[PDB]
This record gives structure tokens, sequence and C-alpha cells, in this order.
């Protein structure tokens, strides 16, 4: 997805490989010009998941799913029995654990399993 | 009749603060209201049913009481019903002459044996309130913009004096406040349903001293500069243990003795500049820390000159003699002048060590001495090092248990509540860091036990050439297989209960059996936890 | 049938201790210990409703004392409900200060016979 | 309205709870995949970055379809207590 124009006659250059010569070279089909490539890239592209263009607005893709909820927990601060569960890391720790948020409006408490 | 906060039975729900206090100040006197609040379930909109008043004087809240009782308050078709409330809004005397405006405040110690006050600091124009009710007394004293709260409890005074300032014995013109223990301190940090009548919007969180020079910290009285103040006598003869005897103190010049460390009443090493021995001095120390001797009748070169040249046994029965005594020592040089291996053994016998143990608060730092108790395995092979081993407990300023509203205060700020760290928590944190640093020796942190943990105590051990805190650690184990925090203190600390020595066992007469282990229900279920086989003759040796 | 001794979850850290985050958990340990005062809420609330050590408060409060009494080993704090306190003390305390309600239970009836006796 | 003290006090008391009412909508909002480190009980100092950007929630609302539900349904149960407030500035006569 590199395009460059080589300097003589402005036009777009074809990325090819020589086995006599082992190096990336580039080469036009208008004029005889050969120039030594840079860098040895070809292709650079920067991974992206945007390939419904002007239709995720419409269409609900999901792309950021809700977080679980559970009413068996009982809230420490209130008694409400509605919480948001969900898997993440510690400031330093290591692994995964269980972390709870309330769902009440008023109380705004949150605690690990 | 004990306070003159009442509260509102009955009022509507569509009314302001503004409301009923014009209501109030209408029926009763002028703005004879105080205090008024209306408790909302909700943030600042949905007012509850029931509403507290404070009223500036106890006739006034008798007058309310009466009116409430013959139904002759009616405020928007409803009638109010007033009852005692649980507690004030404001801790407010009600008597306007215990509150006490613009008044001088410092802080000392009786540096010489006359009568002879010297001040370390002095604060004008503070608020002094006297509360009989809570048994305690508040002063405010503003610094630097933010004002900040001492409290002083009536079992921290130990006696209270009478002082004059202008020079006339007649006069009375001061007040000074033998204290035991130290006092609390607090700091202030930054509408429809309170009017409240000033500014009271605030909330009060411990921190540490505020002083640049920690005055306060190595401060045991303190002075209240008064006017003359002739029924100021009947006030003051409230507070326990007052002396009816008339007393004039001199201003003396102490601006020398203040020190910006974080152990503030610890004597001075610089001063000395010479071998003075490390026991004798600690002794002294923990003698000047105890209300015996103050720290100026103590820093005096007469004294230090007499006792760096003496048999070490007779300064100790010395120095143990006068601090056994109960009543205070002004002059220890006349006291002093008129009064004139088996470690190893105790060790072996009954584990009989004399340990250090100290005290830290977050106004000063107490030491206790060297206790006699119980030993526990590192002082069996660091039996040499005895005086390094020094107990460290963080308690409150009367020696009980720190509540936990004294650290890491909650606050609400965004969405979630976030607990706000306070200064008591970085001093113990600090202390932690630094360490104590008694006469010639720094402590450091080994470890602490099980049983200390609960007790809020540490073991804390002097660093010396021939060995440091960290060779000790090493030579107990390796911990950096432990990835736990809780579970690596526990195994490091856990080494230290009392034990009776016995013979050697080599590495070579060791066994490994398999144990037993039974899943039933999805449950581990483990019989071999801490079980073990031992023979009749190692039992008998 | 007895309750179930499952522990919480083990707290492993990526590196090695630095000798600050055990001074941290020292001083946390103060904070969040409520290892005295839920067994006096639990006495109080066996005092108070009948049928003792069957409701599902009970059963809260001693899981709430397993976890504390585990906090020693595992960093896990109790989080003690505010609801849960008792608010009323019997006969038989100290705390002459709060509340003292009168208690028909059998220790109740210990302490107006000893009462009685020293009486 | 009783009077026009009760009414001007009625506007502050409806106002005060459509502000408390959208708070609560913006906190429900934050329920998702993308803010779990912000939600777990350790050190962020992008906590004034979440109240800061008040305008991007409702840009951020109306484009998703289940942050939009997610409001909606907060918004219905923060004012329920905002339509029980006709009980205490209504009177018995009023005929509504
Ligand atoms: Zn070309
Ligand atoms: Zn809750």
């Amino acid at each position: 997805s590199t395009m460059k124009f080589c300097r003589e006659c402005n036009n777009i250059l074809y990325p090819k490989e020589d086995k006599e010569q082992k190096i990336l070279l580039y080469a036009c089909r208008n004029c005889d010009h050969q120039e030594v490539a840079d860098n040895s890239c070809v292709y650079r592209n920067e991974v992206h998941h945007s390939v419904s263009e002007r239709t995720q607005i419409l269409t609900d893709v999901a792309s950021d799913p809700t977080l679980p909820r559970t009413k068996a927990v009982r809230c420490s601060k209130c008694q409400h029995r509605e919480a948001v569960f969900f898997q993440a890391t510690a400031r330093g720790e290591e692994g995964m654990t269980l972390f709870f948020v309330c769902c009440n409006p008023n109380c705004g408490h949150r605690w690990r399993e | 009749t004990n306070r003159s906060t009442v509260k509102i039975s009955n009022v509507p729900q569509t009314i302001v603060a503004d409301e009923l206090l014009r209501f109030l100040e209408l029926h009763l006197g002028e703005d004879t209201v105080f205090a008024l609040e209306i408790p909302t379930t909700r943030d600042n909109w949905k007012p509850r049913d029931f509403a507290r008043v404070q009223f500036t004087t106890l006739e006034v809240k008798s007058r309310a009481q009466l009116l409430s009782s013959q139904s002759k308050l009616l405020f928007k078709t409803h009638n109010l019903r007033l009852s005692e409330a649980y507690d004030d809004i404001i801790p407010r005397p009600v008597d306007p002459r215990k509150r006490l405006d613009d008044i001088v405040l410092t802080v000392g110690f009786p540096e010489s044996d006359e009568k002879r006050f010297c001040a370390l600091e002095k604060w004008d124009g503070v608020r002094c309130w006297i509360l009989t009710e809570k048994r305690r007394v508040e002063f405010w004293v503003w610094e630097s913009g933010d004002c900040y709260k001492i409290e002083v409890r009536f079992e921290d005074i130990i006696e209270t004096l009478s002082c004059c300032v202008n020079g006339d014995a007649s006069e009375i013109d001061a007040f000074l406040l033998k204290l035991k223990y130290g006092p609390k301190v607090f700091k202030r940090v930054t509408d429809r349903y309170r009017f409240c009548k000033e500014d009271f919007d605030f909330m009060w969180i411990r921190t540490t001293d505020f002083s640049g020079s920690k005055s306060i910290g190595t401060s045991t009285c303190f002075c209240l500069e008064v006017h003359n103040g002739s029924t100021m006598l009947d006030i003051f003869s409230g507070l326990p243990y007052y002396r009816e005897d008339t007393l004039s103190l001199t201003y003396v010049d102490g601006k020398t003795f203040a020190s910006a460390a974080q152990i503030v009443p610890l004597l001075n090493a610089a001063i000395l500049g010479l071998e003075f021995p490390y026991e004798i001095l600690f002794q002294l120390n923990a003698l000047v820390h105890a209300q015996k001797i103050s720290l100026f009748a103590a820093s005096d070169m007469e004294l230090i000159k007499i006792l760096r040249g003496m048999s070490l046994e007779t300064a100790l029965v010395i120095l143990k003699k006068l601090h056994q005594q109960s009543s205070i020592c002004y002059d220890p040089v006349f006291f002093v002048k008129t009064q004139m291996a088996s470690a190893y053994k105790r060790l072996t016998e009954q584990n009989i060590m004399s340990c250090q143990r100290a005290y830290v608060t977050p106004s000063k730092i107490y030491l206790l001495g060297p206790e006699l108790e119980t030993a526990n395995y590192v002082v069996k092979n660091f039996a040499e090092h005895v005086s390094d081993f020094m107990r460290v407990t963080f308690v409150e300023e009367d020696w009980s248990k720190l509540p936990a509203n004294a650290l890491s205060v909650n606050s609400k700020e965004g969405y979630f509540v976030k607990p706000s760290r306070t200064n008591i928590y970085n001093r113990v944190l600090s202390i932690l860091g630094e360490g104590i640093t008694v006469g010639p020796k720094r402590f450091e942190f080994l470890a602490f036990s099980a049983s200390q943990l609960r007790g809020n105590s540490v073991w804390m051990f002097a660093s010396n050439e021939k060995v440091k805190a960290e060779d000790i650690r090493e030579w107990m184990g390796c911990f950096r297989k432990i990835r736990s925090i809780s579970k690596c203190a526990a195994r490091m600390g856990q080494l230290f209960s009392a034990s009776r020595q016995t013979l050697i066992v080599r590495a070579q007469d060791v066994e490994q059996i398999p144990d037993i282990e039974v899943t039933t229900d999805g449950a581990d279920y483990c019989f071999s936890d801490g079980i073990g086989k031992i023979s009749l003759a190692f039992a008998k040796q | 049938p007895p309750m179930d001794y499952a522990g919480s979850r083990p707290r492993l850290m990526d590196h090695d201790v630095t000798l600050e985050e055990i001074h941290k958990f020292f001083v946390d340990y103060m904070i969040s210990d409520t290892l005295g005062v839920i067994s006096t809420a639990h006495l109080v609330h066996a005092d108070r409703d009948p049928e003792k050590a069957r409701s599902q408060k009970c059963l809260e409060l001693a899981n709430l004392h397993s976890r504390a009494v585990d906090f020693a080993k595992t960093g896990a704090p109790a989080e003690m409900p505010y609801a849960l306190k008792p608010r009323e003390f019997p006969d038989f305390l100290e705390r002459f200060e709060k509340p003292t309600y009168i208690s028909e239970s059998v220790f109740g009836k210990l302490y107006r016979a000893v009462k009685s006796s020293l009486a | 309205s009783s009077d026009l003290q009760s009414r001007k006090n009625l506007t502050e008391e409806i106002s005060y709870g459509l502000r408390e009412a959208e708070q609560v909508c913006n906190k429900q909002q934050l329920m998702v995949e993308s803010w779990r480190d912000f939600l777990a009980v350790n050190g962020e100092d992008k906590e004034e970055d979440s109240v800061s950007d008040l305008a991007r929630f409702c840009y951020e609302r109306q484009k998703s379809a289940t942050l939009s539900e997610l409001a909606v349904s907060a918004f219905k149960d923060a004012y329920r207590d905002v339509q029980a407030l006709a009980y205490r500035y209504g009177d018995q006569s009023n005929s509504f």
C-alpha cells in the first residue's frame, strides 16, 4: 500500500524482487528506471475493523457489550440485591479477580470478591 | 435540659429552612435561633418530615417547649411538636461567658525549678470553648488561613493553676493547664435547607501537629493568656483538680528548643558532643517523657557533667529511684546530689530479657524503658544486642487503639466513594520508613508477629556494624518465594513466639512421607494439615 | 451441617516485595478491622430475636467473622455493613455510655442471678 | 401550589431532581466493558476526566442504542421520585 513516483517520469512504481540482486527494487513500466528501495517495507497498514461505513449507527453492532448484572449478591452499605460483576486485574496482582459495583443510584459502592 | 437542640416532629414538605426560621423568630424572640437543619433523603431536593433546631439560650428552648405543649405553634396548618434531640448541630456551649474570643494561646513546660515558664510558640486571637457536658475544651487556632481545632479532655489535665502576666499578684491574667496526655489536633477542609447563622459548613479530620517548630508535640503544659477576669475563676473552678492558690510565673526565652524532625520530644545529640553512654541517655529521655523532669531541667550542663563521670550501677539506681516517685521533681541535680554475663544465664534459665518498649502517638512518642519480659527465638542467637531490640506500638494520645476514623476518612468524590488518607497515615508510613532515631542508634523495621498485628505493635532492631536488620532478616530465611503480602509478613513474623531451647537436629535425619487427601462433593478436604510423628527416645531427650 | 471452610482467592503479585507494600498492609490493617465488633453484634442479635443462630442474619455474621479471622492470613477486608450494627446492649456489658436494654434470655437470667447473689 | 413561594420551591426542586437524574444516567452509562479498568478498585488519575466531559455523554448516548436503552431505564427509575413530588405539593381537593 506504499505508493511512490519515480524521479524521471513521475509515474507510479511497482515493487519487485530479483533473485540475483537479493534486494528490493522499484521500477515503473513507463521508463526503464530502477531505484534502490528504502526501509524494505512494501505494505504497512494499521489494523482497523471499520469495514461497515455509515452503517454502525442505524444498526446496533454491539461493539461495546454491557456488563452483566446479578441479584444474588447483597450490598454492604445498602440492602440492595442488584450489582454489576466483572473480571479485571488489580494494580499489581497477577490473574483475574472478580469485582462488584452496586446498582443503587444513591449508593455508589464497589467491592471485590 | 442538658442541651439546647430541639427536634421538631412534623413540618410541611413544601417549606424551606428560611420560612421555618422566620416563623420561629416571629413567634419567639428575634434572632434567638442559632442552627436550623432539615435532613434530606436525596442530595439537595428531598427534605424529610422532621427538622432539628438549636436555640441560643436555654430560656428560649423552655419557652418554645411551653408553646409547643399548649399547641400555640401553627405553621402552615401544621402543629409543630417539639422533642429533645440526641445531639447538637454544632458543639457550642450555651453560656456566653464560657465562649472566649481573641485570647493569646501559648505552650511550654516548667523549664526551671522555680516559678519560671518557657514559651515555645504563641498564638494570638484563638477561640476557646468550654463544654461541660462533653468534658472537653476546644481551642480554635487560625494559622496561615486554615484553622485547626485542639481538644483537651478533662482527664488530660491533671491540675489547674491560675497565674498573672501583667506582674500584679492580686490580678489573675493567666491559667496554667498541666496536661498528662497529648491533645487531639484537627484541621478544617473545604445550603438551601441549612441556615446555621454562620460559616460552619465544613468537616474536621484528625491531623498531626501543624506547628513549624512542632511546639505542641514538645509541650506538656498550656497557658491561657486572658484579661483580669474576676468572675472567670468560677468558670475555671469547674476544671478537675483546681488549685485555689495564687502563683506567678516568669517568661523565659526558650525558643532554642525547637526540633523540625518528626520525633519531637527527644533530646538533641549535638548538644552533648561526647562519648555519653546510650543506656543512661535512654533512661534520661524516658524520664523526660514521663511527667517527672522537664526537658530544660534535664538539658543543663551541670547535670550531664555530674552524670558523665560516675559508677554505672549507682547511676542506674539513682535514675530508677528518681523515676519511681509519683511526685514531680523540679531540681533533679539537688536530688542526685542528696542521694549520694547475667543476660545469657537469665536467657538460658527462664528467657528473661530487658526489652525497650516505645509508644508512637500522633502528637509525641512515649518510651516505657527497659521493662523485663519474656524472650523469643531471635534473641537466643542475637543475645549480644539486647538494647537494639525495641518494641514499637501505634496508639492514640490516651494510649488506646487508633479509631478507624483517624486513618483514611471516607469521602465521596466523583461517581464513587474514594477514601482519603489522613496526615496520621502518612506520619505512620514515614515513621515506618525512616525509623526512630534514639541517641546514637537508628531502629529499622524487622517484622511483626501474628499477635502483634492485632495489637498494632512491631519489632525494631538498631543496625550495627557487625549485624544489621537485613542480616537478621536473611538469617531467618528467604521470603522471596512468597508472592502474597500478608502471607510473607505472617511467615516472617511467625518465628517470634516464646519457646524453650533444646538440642539441635541436623538436616540429614529427615524423611518425606506421603499425606492423605480426599475430594468429596467437589471439595478439597485434607486430613494432614499440621500433624506429625515423634519417637519415644526423641520425646525423652 | 457445618458451614463451608472455603477461603478467599489468594492475591499473588507479579513482582517481589519492595518492603513498602508490607508496611502498607500493616497500616491498612488498622482500618477495616471489624474482628471485635462482629462477635458483639452477633451476640446482641442472638439475644434479641428468638430461634437464635438459625436466621440468615446469624449465618451472615458467622461468614463475616470467618472472613475477618482470615484477614490475618489473606488480605481480604471484612466489610462490616452499617445496618448490622447492634445499637442496643444488654445488662451484662461494660458500655455504660451506650444505651442499655433489659435482656430476658439465659444470659440475662444468669446476670440477674449473680446480681441477686452478690447483693 | 398554595402560593407563589410554594411554586418557586417546586420549580427549584424539579430542577435539582432533573439534574440528579441526569447525573444518575451518566453514571449508569459507564457500565460497559470499556471502563472496567476505571470501575475496579484501584488508583486511576482519570477520575476528573470522567466528570469533565458532560456534553460528550449525550453524544455517546445518541449514537449507541444499548446506551440509549440503559439511559432511558435509569432516567425512568430516577424520575419516579420526581413524579412522587406531586403528592407532597398537591392538595386533596385537586381534581387531577
Ligand atoms: Zn518512470
Ligand atoms: Zn449499595
